[PDB]
């Protein structure tokens, strides 16, 4: 089901290991199928429970699947301005 | 005069220019220091986009003011 | 004025400058502290060392020394940048 990974391993981020959720942030960028869960899992990674993620999505597939990051960064924030 | 070109990589680039110089000459100087062609270069001054057809004086760019450097980012 | 233009990057800097220029310790330091409020959550290139570092290095005195470190620690509170 794999979409409650981001918000509910913020549960597991700070107590166990700060790399462990970062190893689960690795589990985000592995299950790359396809966009719909992929958009919504990383919606929260900018301004909903933590930021500091904008350095891990500039990999060699910068077309739209890794160009989500800037759209995660401020454009859905601009959609939250469009609110 | 000297100016500052600040990247988003925490790196500050200094260039010796004249106030009447065009923006594309400055991008040519950036290519002289770095080897990045000007079509891959974007320059921002106080949140404003710079056009190569104008001069530094047209945007009131003066001695040692701070620019921003963002790169062309295309994929696929 | 930082609360008035909230979650903004577009023209939040432009609204400050019409009331920034007064040559006062209390007017500029309150306005430039509000510049960290506007880009709160944007964390793009607004001023990592541009506007509030230039505010901070004016210091020999009152709130120019004070009201310049509050805004950037506010705007980059979600940041974990070391520099």
């Amino acid at each position: 089901l794999r979409c409650a990974l981001g918000v509910f391993r913020k549960f597991s981020r700070f107590p166990e290991a700060l790399r462990l959720a970062l190893m689960l942030n690795d589990m985000e960028l592995v299950e790359d199928i396809f966009t719909s869960c992929k958009d919504v899992v990383v919606q929260k990674q900018m301004a909903f429970m933590l930021g500091r993620h904008g350095v891990f999505l500039e990999l060699s597939e910068d077309v739209e699947e890794y160009e989500d990051l800037t759209e995660i960064m401020s454009n859905v924030q601009l959609n939250s301005n469009f609110l | 005069m000297q100016i500052f070109v600040k990247t988003l990589t925490g790196k500050t680039i200094t260039l010796e220019v004249e106030p009447s110089d065009t923006i594309e000459n400055v991008k040519a100087k950036i290519q002289d220091k770095e080897g990045i062609p000007p079509d891959q270069q974007r320059l921002i001054f106080a949140g404003k986009q710079l056009e190569d057809g104008r001069t530094l004086s047209d945007y009131n760019i003066q001695r040692e003011s701070t620019l921003h450097l963002v790169l062309r980012l295309r994929g696929g | 004025l930082g609360m008035i233009l909230l979650w903004d990057v577009d023209g939040g800097l432009t609204q400050i400058d019409k009331y920034l220029y007064s040559s006062e310790d209390y007017i500029k330091s309150g306005a430039l502290l509000a510049c960290g409020i506007v880009n709160s959550g944007v964390r793009n290139e607004c001023d990592p060392a541009l506007a509030l570092l230039s505010d901070y290095v004016l210091h020999n005195s009152n709130t120019m020394r004070l009201g310049s470190i509050f805004g950037l620690g506010l705007a980059y509170a979600g940041s974990n940048r070391e520099d």
